[PDB]
This record gives structure tokens, C-alpha cells and sequence, in this order.
């Protein structure tokens, strides 16, 4: 339970827009993870940011996801541009809790993203 | 003098009632509207939540 998230616009390909994870309050984390994922295919990562500084991101999604943490609001910000038909999946926001040592993020709040010209 | 006649109080307007809908869709449509299903042995389900 604890924490939540909604919310997401559905887009034409090539355009910009931001997603973000609606806070549930000031948290104890290390890393935010953006991850999506579509029915069909294996579920995907997209992108990790680290408390400390460390960005991650995967090989197919270069040049077109900046994320962005904010600590007062403490949400994480990804803006994707030019996009293409395979984003086309739900987007989740994993978490780092630390039990016992980190783990049981909390990606069960999920935001439905369809890129599409029509 | 000054007297006090009676007592004033503001109705609500409407009633308004709301739940948490914040969720995603849901996996429905890959069941019901499923090209092919599986065998009466062979047997598929499918997790909701
Ligand atoms: C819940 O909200 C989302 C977006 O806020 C919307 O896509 C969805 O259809 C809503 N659910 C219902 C049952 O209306
Ligand atoms: C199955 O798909 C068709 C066309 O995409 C749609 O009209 C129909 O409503 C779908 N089935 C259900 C149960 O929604």
C-alpha cells in the first residue's frame, strides 16, 4: 500500500511529455527506477537515478528519456521525446526501500502510455 | 432590546461521493478478445490484480 501512482497522456509519436511518479510523502530511498513494460514481451527497464548521483539507462532508449529527481516534492520526472511505436506499454515507478538490507519495491502502481497516430 | 429569534445554518449543496478509481486498465481484453485459447487440459489463467 503505502505509496501510489496514477496519471499519464496518451500522445502521437515524436512528442514530448512528462512522466511522474505522484508522491506519497517523504521516503527513505537510494535509487527511483522507471521501468516498462508491454503484453507480449519480457518486462523491460528503462532508466534508474541514484540518491547519490548515479544515472542509468538502458541501450534502446538513448537520446529520447532525461530523468530528473525532485527533492522537496521527492518525485522522479522523466521527459521523453521523439518517440516511436515501441513505447507503446504501461510504465511503472520501482522503488529501494531497504528491508533488511533493500528490496520489496513498490512498482505495483502502474501509468498506461500509448504513443500512436491514430 | 435585541433578541434572538431563531438559528441559521448552511445545507450542503451536493453529495459527492468518491473511491481511489488510480489503477491501470485491466487485463480483460487478452482473455475475452483472445485470438486463440487453450486446451480443456492445457489449462490457461491468467492473473488480475
Ligand atoms: C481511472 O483513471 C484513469 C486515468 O486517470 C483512466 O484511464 C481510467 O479509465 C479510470 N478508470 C475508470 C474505471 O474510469
Ligand atoms: C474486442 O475487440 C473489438 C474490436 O477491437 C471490440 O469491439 C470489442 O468490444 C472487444 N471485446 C470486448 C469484450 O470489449
Amino acid at each position: 500500500v503505502q505509496l501510489q501512482e496514477s496519471g499519464g497522456g496518451l500522445v502521437q509519436p515524436g512528442g514530448s511529455l512528462r512522466l511522474s511518479c505522484v508522491a506519497s510523502g517523504s521516503v527513505t530511498f537510494n535509487s527511483m527506477g522507471w521501468y516498462r513494460q508491454a503484453p507480449g514481451k519480457q518486462r523491460e527497464l528503462v532508466a534508474q537515478i541514484t540518491a547519490g548521483g548515479d544515472t542509468h539507462y538502458a541501450d534502446s532508449v538513448k537520446g529520447r528519456f532525461t530523468i530528473s529527481e525532485h527533492r522537496g516534492k521527492n518525485a522522479v520526472y522523466l521527459e521523453m521525446h521523439s518517440l516511436k511505436p515501441e513505447d507503446t506499454a504501461v510504465y511503472y515507478c520501482h522503488l529501494q526501500v531497504p528491508f533488511l538490507g533493500g528490496g520489496y519495491d513498490y512498482w505495483g502502481q502502474g501509468t498506461q502510455v500509448t504513443v500512436s497516430s491514430g | 432590546g435585541i433578541y434572538q429569534t431563531s438559528n441559521f445554518r448552511v445545507q450542503p449543496t451536493e453529495s459527492i461521493v468518491r473511491f481511489p478509481n488510480i489503477t491501470n486498465l485491466c487485463p480483460f481484453g487478452e482473455v475475452f478478445n483472445a485470438t486463440r485459447f487453450a486446451s480443456v487440459y492445457a489449462w490457461n489463467r491468467k492473473r488480475i490484480s
